[PDB]
């Protein structure tokens, strides 16, 4: 069936320029005229840009009017986007999106999204990650149920990995989503509930990686 | 610029319910509007067009409704699989979406378990301090945590996270982190978390004090 | 609730001249397929002006 | 001339929505507003909804608002009702109307009625009929001249067809209208006068036949 | 809302009689009032708006008159296609139809054939037990039928239905039917539909016994 | 300045079908709405159609509903009227008007004409005319004046024209209207007053001409 | 249907009198009202619309009025280009003309010289009958022509036809045919037209004998 | 942001003819339909012409229907207008304008305005200008401030600028705006105050120049 | 042809006052009127569309009223970058403008002082004679100033200049040149210019001989 | 069912001007005409302007007439009320009302009333209040009841809002409503009677907080 396929999403640095690409299958890409739109948790669905089937008119969102540039190459049913002077808002998730075909004079919008790229606009240089434990101990203890975690503080960008006990243990955990902080460092936390009664026999490990900074911490937490 | 506007913003339901969800335009978008459903960490899918055009290969229970400047979406029998994220859109001017509609799987209530972890000495001795206050497996998700130093409520040096509903038992989990520095933490004591819930019939309190 | 037979029949001279942002921007696939006759007869200039290879 | 054909009309459950359609020809249907009306037994005829011919007021009855929206469609010269949240008392026939043509400052109703469409808003489940006989006997004999029938009971939904020796029986038959029944059922008798000096010699057999559950029964008729 | 009200609701006519009903308001509709014809199993026709004026088409032996809230439509020589039911409405303010009035073919007073019939052994075997009480080839339809089980009055467990005036001699049918469980049907024994009629100089009562 | 400029008209036979067309100029003619009137001597001056500037909205008499088809061509600004099914009475002079431009809420009307062309509908077939003498004597004699003339009768179609000595008198020269006759053919007559003490001596020849028969008679009028 | 009425349908009138025509609406048409003006062998010309608004290029001595169903065409001062006919016509629902009303050169009485033609010898060759009778340079336009074949008067066997006003002198000429088969015109001898005109004291009286 | 460039404009006689022409950069012009707009000191704005965003529509103000045509070459982003037949009453600053963005159904003018072109339709040759002074003396003399001045009279075509003591002199000059006479050249003053104890020691010369012609006039003003 | 009017012409008024200014139309054009600022040798500026309006960029300040064929357009604090031409635009039908209305900057009452020049010699030999009447430095712009030729007023042949408010003081100046042939002016003797203004209680005359 | 949302009042000097709205929704907002209507301590309740649901007639009151304009948009479904030249009387509560539906011929007012928005005119600034302690002792106690409060002087605009003890106390609190003083400040006392036995050991704080100036006071009062 359809099929779009973004890359090119990253991180880059305020100010600098980054280009998207948008590969297209299953259709007859010269023949439909494509949308821009992009996600972020701030702003919710904001619509960027669209340009026609053969390129002859191209519109654009009022916020990035004269600093995105859509262009497309129906030689290699390609769709380019070209991001200039990037401000820290610009940070969302970019789809690529086809117009559906429709009746000559109807309106038109977007019937199939593609799979979605990254953009993370941020001066914040490469970092891993403190790992500290959540130690557990009777202020933690209610009943026969426990609870104990690791923290993970300041690190960039996104994401990381946490496993427990390289992966043995994968029931009651609970991994928050990363917050952004005022430090423009992300940090979250992984808990876990365990009986009580196996405190102080049953090892437990946190395991947290972190691809873009090779990354690896195995941090063993211990009651109190 | 038309605004859009969704009503209600999460409206929690059970599988085999009729659900109704309102849009709103700033002004009149004649029948132009669109409805998308999104799963999470998923991409979007049409649903709608033209406020009532059933998109192909869509299930029958979609239906459409409403022209001008108000249109319904509903569902006549909830099942699992629409458990997502609805935005509206109107492409009469450009294109807006609504800030979308979250339905939920409504339960039994369910009080939170609250845990406090202390901050590490290792982390003090990095020149930080986090306190964490975790509320575990609660329903529904509204709560209010106060971070309370000497009994002194503490204003803008904490931030929270939520997990989505669990695919167990859709229940929730909660974190609140507080941030401070060496010096701030150190000058005082008693450093508690308490947390108010629609499923408690009073507030709970945890709370320790620093060195302890 | 009818249409007045006798109304405005001409073009509003103060109408939207601009373009529709939201109109058709596929290509129409029954346009014209064939050649164009007094299409350009002449040689391009800045072809290609090597080997194939 | 005028034509008005309704169409969409079936049994739905109650709470459950449908979508009525009336598709016009003979004149231009984009230059006349349209009604949708309905009647039934039990209140006679009752105005539903009024559109204008380019959609821009609608009015609606007040056992309506809220619940049924009325649309139409220029380019396909289409009206539709679309009808959310049917209760029982929405049970009818169903007919568009057109405005007639007047004077700018009178008031308008309608000229030209549509063919109808029925619904039925029920929570029974199809199902095909009982078929009982009405037998003959002496005290049923007034002379040279004996009554007999059939019993159609407890079938759903509407209609069903009944004949007599397959077709060749057709004078003094009464099939009587069909009765909705406590339980959502239907109910009819049908019934032929015969001479009394036929009775044990000639064969009566009646047919019953309902579409819906593709039922086809004969029943045979013996005296008592 | 205006209630529209119309009388007679049944007329007994024949050919070439002078036919006028009625038709009034609960509130002054000036004269905003149409009518329309309706022949059985087929879609109303107009004949008459704003009260007087005739559609095109329409027979001159159809004319309206009134004004406020009393309106009359007079049918000066009545013809065998005028056999229909009338309905006023009321375009005044909204759209309100009166209950209609069914002109009804007169004829010579005719008495019911009355026949009863009891239940099937197949019906018994299914549990319930109906019993039919047949008129035939009556007029006036105005008739009464009491069931009597044991000598004992019936009410609230009998449906009646009646068919419409035959084609060939302008007479009614009516079925009348008695429902109960197998249970009750067993509990008596004899069982009765009284008839009377304004043709029957006294009721007529058709009885059988359970069994016989 | 606005000109329309009228064609196709003709002789046509009951029950055939003719398209008439408009052309304008001087205007832009896509801006406006237009009417087709005709004109004919039994009922005076009687609208036909009109139609929207772009089409979308058409209206038409209703003696023609059903016959007759208005359309345009803006790329061609040519203004059509299909008719089919013509009857006797639709013989008529028909013009083609522009709509006049006014305020958006008033009602709208015709304020420029076509030059018009002439509709016959007639079983009639093509003849030439019977030419006649009307030959002066004593009793068409009052004083020193005397009459005479040619009656041109029975030919089809219009026209006829008349000359007398090849144009040389047209003093005194009264050509009467032609009238319709029960026989689908026309006839009219041709007078002149010339001086009594003329005849004998001065030679009178009626030259009628009829193009559609190519028919060319002069014919030599004599006393008795 | 709106029915147009112009009175009066002729108006006999001189150059510099002011004039002033009415046109009558079956029911009220607001002020929608044009008036065209026409030349014979022309097409007609827009002169007022909205009733009382006096189109471009229109001398300033055309003046409408009226409002409702009642309106007025006036020319202060009438000129010689202004000898037309003028049609009015209501614009509010639909479009109609009226009859139109031709206005005519009012000059002295002058009475008609008569003339009468029998059949050429050629055209009873041919099997047809046809006699003329000519009215040459009279005014007004009313007249009478009665054939009389054997002091017996025809009916629904002539044809009138009527010139229009000369240019020289304002004058009219009329033609009145008779038709006979040949059988009928030899079945007779004596053939006359007779001529009455308000010009003439006395009627007039052209008579022939078959073969003469 | 929005910019708007008109070139072309200049002098011409009246009867010929003079083509203006509008840049447009900021904006993507292929979507926006323009105005031409002219601005004249006896008539104030006048709206001239509007065309639409592909051409396919134009209107022009009744005055000048007919001469004027108004064009586009949206490959160019360059918006035409010529004008034919030009009158002396066409003399004025040309606009071109920009419509601005709506809703579908609204009514539109313009938003934006170009910088503006100078048409001057006259008959008179380009001629240098005679000045002559404006002497002061004891009756231009009130306390210790006396006026003296130039007067620039009979140029053509505008402007000329004026100066004192080659720019030397600037607090308490008034030159006034040019008028155009009966003989269609131009002709203006420019006064200076200047104290009465300067008079006949401190030179003054007014210093006019008139580029279209190349004209240079020192001219010394001597008390008397 | 939509007629606009905008009153009044001019308006005298300083900074921080609230200025009103209104704009009439020769019929309704509902509210689709536009107004637009233009400063001296530069082109105008978008304000207001839709009669209230407020145009992206325009600070707040300005504010716009009214519908049907008056209209209002309101600075509730005047600011000096405001001083400028306002005109109201009517796109109902067509486009009109309205004349214009000039914001001026009020002060104190001057007088004028008036100066006269005669025609030099040179000029005389070129065969033309120009005299000079000057007023300079004056407030409020309406005066008037009457040229008498041996005690004869001057008409026709007299022309007049303004400048623009002076940006330093807010002053203006104002030049009348009287232009005459060598043998009018050598024709007469007196040549004098009488000046009249709000802030002179008697009329200036400055005159002189030809010749002295 | 119907609802009506106001928007738009506040705080304004006088003589300047105001635009109040009023979102409509839950009926046809176009088909119904609308009120203003303003209620005021000194005058009570008070029509202000009336509409009609096309708004080709609108009304105003005698006290009004000249400053205020109402106008509509019905397709954004909104009220408008335009007040310049605002004076202190004007300072009231604004409701937007719907007219009801009845016959032809009846007079109208209005039904349902909108939740209104209050509008403050007054050259008074912005001030936090201050807070003086109401100090109980035995002058102010009568047998074991002794009474307490604080005094809020002298804050601009509304409202201020007052708890004890954060809320810990609210059994015997009484708030008095706040009253306009001749200095265009307003002012307000909050009291409380307490069992004289727990004077000097139990603490009694008043909570004043004024969100438009951000005030927040603990004012502790102790007995004398």
């Amino acid at each position: 069936q359809v099929q779009l396929v973004e890359s090119g999403g990253g991180v880059v640095q305020p100010g600098r320029s980054l280009r998207l690409s948008c590969a297209a299958s299953g259709f007859t890409f010269s023949n439909f005229g494509m949308h821009w739109i992009r996600q972020s948790p701030g702003k919710g669905l904001e619509w960027v840009a669209i340009i026609w089937y053969d390129g002859s008119n191209t519109y654009y969102a009022d916020s990035v009017k004269g600093r995105f540039t859509i262009s497309r190459d129906n030689s290699k049913n390609t769709l380019y986007l070209q991001m200039n002077s990037l401000r820290a808002e610009d940070t969302a998730v970019y789809y690529c999106a086809k117009v559906w075909f429709g009746e000559s004079e109807d309106n038109y919008s977007v019937d199939v999204w593609g799979q979605g790229t990254t953009v993370t606009v941020s001066s914040a240089s490469t970092k891993g990650p403190s790992v500290f434990p959540l130690a557990p101990s009777s202020k933690s203890t209610s009943g026969g149920t426990a609870a104990l975690g690791c923290l993970v503080k300041d690190y960039f960008p996104e994401p990381v990995t946490v496993s427990w006990n390289s992966g043995a243990l994968t029931s009651g955990v609970h991994t928050f989503p990363a917050v952004l902080q005022s430090s423009g460092l992300y940090s979250l936390s992984s808990v876990v509930t365990v009986p009580s009664s196996s405190l102080g026999t049953q090892t437990y490990i946190c395991n947290v990686n972190h691809k873009p900074s090779n990354t690896k911490v195995d941090k063993k937490v211990e009651p109190k | 610029d038309i605004q859009m506007t969704q009503s209600p913003s999460t409206l929690s339901t059970s599988v085999g319910d009729r659900v109704t969800i309102t849009c709103r335009a700033s002004q009149s978008i004649s029948n132009w509007l669109a409805w998308y459903q999104q799963k999470p960490g998923k991409a979007p899918k049409l649903l709608i067009y033209k406020a009532s055009t059933l998109e192909s290969g869509v299930p029958s229970r979609f239906s459409g409704s409403g022209s001008g400047t108000e249109f319904t979406l509903t569902i006549s029998s909830l099942q699992p699989d629409d458990f997502a994220t609805y935005y509206c859109q109107q492409y009469s001017s450009y294109w807006t979406f609504g800030q979308g509609t979250k339905l939920e799987i409504k339960r039994t209530v369910a009080a939170p378990s609250v845990f406090i972890f202390p901050p590490s000495d290792e982390q003090l001795k990095s020149g930080t301090a986090s306190v964490v206050c975790l509320l575990n497996n609660f329903y529904p998700r509204e709560a209010k945590v106060q971070w309370k130093v000497d009994n002194a409520l503490q204003s803008g040096n904490s931030q929270e996270s939520v997990t989505e509903q669990d695919s167990k038992d859709s229940t929730y989990s909660l974190s609140s982190t507080l941030t401070l520095s060496k010096a701030d933490y150190e000058k005082h004591k008693v450093y508690a978390c308490e947390v108010t819930h629609q499923g408690l019939s009073s507030p709970v309190t945890k709370s320790f004090n620093r060195g302890e | 609730p009818n249409a007045n037979p006798n109304a405005n029949p001409n073009a509003n001279p103060n109408a939207n001249p601009n373009a529709n942002p939201n109109a058709n921007p596929n290509a129409n696939p029954n346009a014209n397929p064939n050649a164009n006759p007094n299409a350009n007869p002449n040689a391009n200039p800045n072809a290609n002006p090597n080997a194939n290879p």
